């Protein structure tokens, strides 16, 4: 059986050139036609093209003809998707899918490569506490969290008590602010009787910025 | 009760492309895993079928076509293609539903010769048509009376197939698998 | 290009109930030589690549459970799930491979129909550390509610707010089948100091009347 | 016997269209491979396109999408439709009967295709009077465009000692030519010498006498 | 694509000798080569196909050789009509390609040039342009130097040269050197001279006229 492994996430400025790769392994590879599928955030699946690695038989969708270039290198079982000049509208997740023929369903899929095209520069996140109060306590359960704001690019990993506290944790999806930066909030539901006995700390890690913040949330 | 695919793929000698062999396959079970797990093939292009799932379906009839061509001419074994092999020797329909398998056979079919292809023809072959005529090709208005000469060409040409030639010139054994399902008893099943 | 249209956009049926997704094609997908319609069904879990479930409109991929089944002919096709399970919550696409270019459906979002649950609403005034930076953020939390449809309105001293709030919704929780929503109000420090009451108003099917959470700066 | 006669070449604006024809005799055009081969001025031979006996057509990369090869069985003629012509396409185009898409056993006389924004101009003929044994005289064919120009002396009667030099392009973009003949020094005055200059692209015929 | 290299670029031989032309290929073509002869003012004529087989009507003197990437065309007993441009063409891999050619010249005895100079016509002078023509007639070998000196001042940048092909009767070349000047520039000078340096001349020969 064939598995597909794609290149890592890419962050680029507008106007630059990008080339992501899709390498397959296992027997019966010389059957699989490799296609590329685009999925913009919160949207559906868009089929860009397909290439047969054996003889570079490349066919493009009319919507993507001339916008992207699809190539292959059969000596390393790798397919490529290239942009000559990236635009902000190319920010999407790109999958490579394989099928043992043309006009055949794609059974093997890659893990996906996230591409972000923005004019913003790498910036660390600012973390602020969402302190508990009577306005955030009900039914014997208190609510608290952290505000991760103004960072670029994604992702940021948020943990509570160094990964020990997982029950009741809600980390919301990031939202792209008008300033080109991302903002995020993570909240947890805890018993209202542990606000003095227990200390709650949110662990914010932004590896692209090499930023690590351990903010403690205390009732005020 | 396995299908005789080995007699086609592993044949000691292949036929010339103008006289391509066709093996009818029916009333048998086939383990296609041997074909689609191999590493000997240089090209395995399927149209409208999935070879990796060929072990879970029953067809009414399967045709295996055998012949030898050059490496440069392998691309002509495909729907909607043009060229001397496609027009005059072996033609695939535009709605072809099957797999084209080829591999280099420079060790077996090259000598330091006998494989032939048709060079001249008035009209293009229809899909899956076999022409073995050796009649003298009349290139002018004067009848040829079956003798070679001016405006009278022998329709067949012999390949070179020498070991010192380039890769594109080397012989390539080609097996084409044709699959039809239709509305009939499907007696060609997989190991299911 | 062939057009694939799916009905509905979103569907909610309970655990063990039957889920039905339709898929209409603008053109017949039936190959003449091999009389099977060239239609496929895909499942995409949150954060996961799509997974092929059914091909040729009835044949299932190896390892696909018996609860999945496909039917249809001509230009109408249907995907059916016999006993819905919590692990089946995903987005389902129908894709044709009859001819290039390949085209997918718009997708169908499938969730778990559970009991109506009203949200738990909490508000958080901006922290003092953030205020020193010159920006104030007010966060309103809607926790563990179903259905996903809910409305949040920000009113500051009984004045409706526009263009200064953003919303985020979590995926459906894997065990309680609920949703959580957070709405953040972002203001400059000076504009935050000029007002006293900051109210978050919530409208939901499980609430008899709109719930308001407010604080005084 | 085999004959291949071409026509249709001439001056054409860049981006324009031109169709070349090739009448064939001695074989059936529909049953043979036919090819067009062009030779740029001072360059080698370049294969352009081929049409198979069955009707399949193939073209070179430099002309694909612009040129079109076709045959007319009724007129026994092979055509080459040249569209979106460029200055680089300027060459002498040959008609060649192709043997199995391998080699060209019969060739046509060739036709000249000139692509330029320049306009057709007729030549001006001036005498080269002999000096004061053996004496030499000639005519100067200057400032014409495009090629070719045919020069004859005494309406073809005089052929011995004829030297017509190849045309040379000038800095103005117009071709110039000189044709001279050597004659006995005692025949200057008794024998009248007239050079016949013909420029088909401009339909110009000039018969210029020369004398000391 | 595939590139065919033809060695030599040119070659000059006496009648009755052997011609050896070489064609080399970037890739192996396995005897799928043809040889053509193109006389001046004519179309190429097929000589040899298959790198060894002779075309119909081709005399026995022509003979092909070689295989793979190295090929040789051998023509013995050269006749006064066997000198032209020769090309090699491969037909193994598409697209088919030719060679740059190999010019072939007939070697003969050295003949000194006959030098003539023609003043511009009075008819031409009315148009405002003056052309001065210097003629080098029936000379071998082809190499020759022509200098325009006006009032003993070497003139550069306003002369063009044209050379004919070898004469079929005498195997001789002919050269024309034309000096182009405006009418105003033409009247500013008195002596127009044409100096010729050739092997057949022991010393340079100058032909001049006065306006
Ligand atoms: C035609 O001849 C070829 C050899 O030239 C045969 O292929 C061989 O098939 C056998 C099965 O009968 C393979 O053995 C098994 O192969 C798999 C894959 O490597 C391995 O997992 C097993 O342990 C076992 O060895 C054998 O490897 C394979 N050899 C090659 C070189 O492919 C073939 O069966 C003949 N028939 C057809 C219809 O092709």
């Amino acid at each position: 059986e064939v598995q597909l492994v794609q290149s890592g996430a890419e962050v680029k400025k507008p106007g630059e050139s990008l080339k992501i790769s899709c390498k397959g392994s296992g027997y019966s590879l010389i059957m699989y036609w490799i296609g590329w599928v685009r999925q913009m955030p919160g949207k559906g699946l868009e089929w860009m093209g397909i290439i047969y690695p054996g003889d570079s038989d490349t066919r493009y969708s009319p919507s993507f003809q001339g916008q992207v270039t699809i190539s292959a290198d059969k000596s390393i079982s790798t397919a490529y998707l290239q942009w000559s000049s990236l635009k902000a509208s190319d920010t999407a997740m790109y999958y490579c899918a394989g099928g043992s023929g043309i006009f055949t369903p794609m059974d093997v899929w890659g893990q996906g490569t996230a591409v972000a095209v923005s004019s913003a520069s790498t910036k660390g996140p600012s973390v602020f506490p969402l302190a508990p109060s009577s306005k955030s306590t009900s039914g014997g359960t208190a609510a608290l969290g952290c505000l991760v704001k103004d960072y670029f690019p994604e992702p940021v990993t948020v943990s509570w008590n160094s990964g020990a506290l997982t029950s009741g944790v809600h980390t919301f999806p990031a939202v792209l602010q008008s300033s080109g930066l991302y903002s995020l909030s993570s909240v947890v539901t805890v018993p209202s009787s542990s606000l003095g006995t227990q200390t709650y700390i949110c662990n914010v890690n932004h590896k692209p910025s090499n930023t690590k913040v351990d903010k403690k949330v205390e009732p005020k | 009760n396995l299908c005789p695919f080995g007699e086609v793929f592993n044949a000691t000698r292949f036929a010339s492309v103008y006289a391509w062999n066709r093996k009818r396959i029916s009333n048998c079970v086939a383990d296609y895993s041997v074909l689609y797990n191999s590493a000997s093939f240089s090209t395995f292009k399927c149209y409208g079928v999935s070879p990796t799932k060929l072990n879970d379906l029953c067809f009414t009839n399967v045709y295996a076509d055998s012949f030898v061509i050059r490496g440069d001419e392998v691309r002509q074994i495909a729907p909607g293609q043009t060229g001397k092999i496609a027009d005059y020797n072996y033609k695939l329909p535009d709605d072809f539903t099957g797999c084209v398998i080829a591999w280099n056979s420079n060790n077996l079919d090259s000598k330091v010769y006998n494989y032939l292809y048709r060079l001249f023809r008035k009209s293009n072959l229809k899909p899956f048509e076999r022409d073995i005529s050796t009649e003298i090709y009349q290139a002018g208005s004067t009848p040829c009376n079956g003798v070679e000469g001016f405006n009278c060409y022998f329709p067949l040409q012999s390949y070179g197939f020498q070991p010192t030639n380039g890769v594109g010139y080397q012989p390539y054994r080609v097996v084409v698998l044709s699959f039809e399902l239709l509305h009939a008893p499907a007696t060609v099943c997989g190991p299911k | 290009d062939i057009v694939m249209t799916q009905t509905p956009d979103s569907l909610a049926v309970s655990l063990g109930e039957r889920a039905t997704i339709n898929c209409k094609s603008s053109q017949s997908l039936l190959y003449s030589s091999i009389k099977k319609n060239y239609l496929a069904w895909y499942q995409q879990k949150p954060g996961q690549p799509p997974k092929l479930l059914i091909y040729w409109t009835s044949t299932r991929e190896s390892g696909v459970p018996d609860r999945f089944s496909g039917s249809g002919s001509g230009t109408d096709f249907t995907l059916t799930i016999s006993s819905l399970q919590a692990e089946d919550v995903a987005v389902y696409y129908c894709q044709q491979y009859y001819s290039t270019p390949y085209t997918f459906g718009q997708g169908t979002k499938l969730e778990i129909k559970r009991t109506v649950a009203a949200p738990s609403v909490f508000i958080f005034p901006p922290s003092d550390e953030q205020l020193k930076s010159g920006t104030a953020s007010v966060v309103c939390l809607l926790n563990n509610f179903y259905p996903r449809e809910a409305k949040v309105q920000w009113k500051v001293d009984n004045a409706l707010q526009s263009g200064n709030s953003q919303e985020s919704v979590t995926e459906q929780d894997s065990k309680d089948s609920t949703y959580s929503l957070s709405s953040t109000l972002t203001l400059s420090k000076a504009d935050y100091e000029k007002h006293k009451v900051y109210a978050c108003e919530v409208t939901h099917q499980g609430l008899s009347s709109p719930v308001t959470k407010s604080f005084n700066r | 016997q085999v004959q291949l006669v071409e026509s249709g070449g001439g001056l054409i604006q860049p981006g324009g269209s031109l169709r070349l024809s090739c009448a064939a005799s001695g074989f059936t055009v529909s049953s043979n491979y036919m090819s067009w081969v062009r030779q740029a001025p001072g360059k080698g031979l370049e294969w352009v396109s081929v049409i198979y006996s069955g009707g399949s057509t193939f073209y070179a990369d430099s002309v694909k999408g612009r040129f079109t090869i076709s045959r007319d069985n009724s007129k026994s003629t092979l055509y080459l439709q040249m569209n979106s012509l460029r200055v680089e396409d300027t060459a002498v185009y040959y008609c060649a009967r192709d043997f199995g898409d391998f080699y060209f056993d019969y060739w046509g006389q060739g036709t000249l295709v000139t692509v330029s924004s320049a306009s057709t101009k007729g030549p001006s003929v001036f005498p080269l009077a002999p000096s004061s044994g053996t004496a030499a005289l000639g005519c100067l064919v200057k400032d014409y465009f495009p090629e070719p120009v045919t020069v004859s002396w005494n309406s073809g009667a005089l052929t011995s000692g004829v030297h017509t030099f190849p045309a040379v392009l000038q800095s103005s973009g117009l071709y110039s030519l000189s044709s001279v003949v050597t004659v006995p020094s005692s025949s200057l005055g008794t024998q009248t010498y007239i050079c016949n200059v013909n420029h088909k692209p401009s339909n110009t015929k000039v018969d210029k006498k020369v004398e000391p």
